[PDB]
């Protein structure tokens, strides 16, 4: 639910 | 009097994918608001060719949903107008881009599941993409530098693992050779050339965002560390202007930076020199 690298939330 | 060269920064991410095209005057400390992107996007890549700024790949990560972009879009600083161009063979979130000889190289990035090792060349004169020799490794969040008319592709994420491996494309022979791996694993680092050296700054090692910076000497084929950056940052914008490196924003596991640091090679020192109007990660950056 978070991308540790970009900081983008997904789902 | 008149206005000189500018660090353009395009799209990015904070709560959602963004449309912001802004520019920084390094010699006046000032920031320009310019025409928004037709479509918002994040983890795109920026480059200039023949005066014109190009916005390649990325994804629109919306409240609604999200789409990976195959889009190439062109900003004319004369007209303050974006125009669309031939899309790529495939969508490329977290793309790497380099320019050799008026031609744009799109390397790696993701179309959802598919982590790419494909690579495509775009010719502005024709407005046409062409597939070329794929890389040895699949790589997204890949740093990309053009040194002595070669394209170096540095670190990234192969779908399973974060890489410290780096390879080298030969445009004339159409083939890829692996090169000395970096000391550090680095996904979504910032990479560029300066005084004849590839620099890799920041990135995610797989545990922690980094502020370490190492450079490649192509002759001695080794990765020496230099001065770290003040702030830890992954998914940062990078460019060279007036023989100094600028790093623009990114993520540090807690907050979306608005910091921009500047590295003097001559004195092996960093220094923070402005903030961006907002904090954002996965912007694309270029100078003209
Ligand atoms: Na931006």
């Amino acid at each position: 639910v978070i991308n540790p690298e970009t900081g983008e939330q997904i789902q | 009097p008149k206005v000189g060269r500018l660090i353009y920064t395009a799209g990015g991410y904070f709560r959602q994918s963004l449309s912001y095209l802004e520019a920084y005057n390094p010699s006046d400390g000032t920031w320009l608001r310019l025409a928004d992107l037709q479509v918002p996007r994040s983890g795109l890549a920026g480059c200039v060719v023949g005066g014109l700024l190009y916005a390649v790949g990325g994804r629109n990560n919306s409240p609604d949903g999200n789409t990976d972009s195959s889009a190439l879009d062109c900003y004319n600083p004369m007209t303050n107008q974006w125009s669309p161009c031939a899309p790529m063979s495939v969508p490329r979130n977290r793309i790497g881009v380099g320019v050799i000889d008026g031609h744009i190289y799109a390397v790696g990035g993701s179309h959802g599941c598919i982590h790419h090792n494909s690579v495509e060349r775009y010719e502005p004169e024709r407005d046409e993409w062409h597939l070329v020799a794929p890389m040895l490794t699949r790589r997204i969040g890949v740093g990309v530098a053009v040194l002595n008319r070669l394209l170096y592709a540095v670190g990234g994420f192969d779908g399973t693992n974060r890489l410290n491996s780096a390879e080298c494309y030969y445009p004339e022979r159409n083939e890829w050779r692996m090169i000395t791996a970096m000391n550090t694993i680095r996904s979504g680092a910032g990479v560029c050339v300066l005084h004849n050296c590839i620099y890799a700054a920041g990135g995610y090692d797989g545990q922690d965002q980094l502020n370490s910076v190492e450079r490649y000497d192509v002759e001695t084929e080794t990765w020496t560390f230099v001065a770290p950056m003040k702030h830890r940052r992954s998914a940062l914008g990078i460019t060279v202007h007036q023989g100094r490196i600028y790093v623009l924003g990114g993520y540090d596991g807690h907050t979306f930076l608005d910091s921009v640091e500047c590295y003097d090679p001559d004195t092996d020192t960093w220094s923070e020199v402005t903030r961006m109007t907002s904090g954002r990660s996965g912007v694309g950056v270029a100078v003209t």
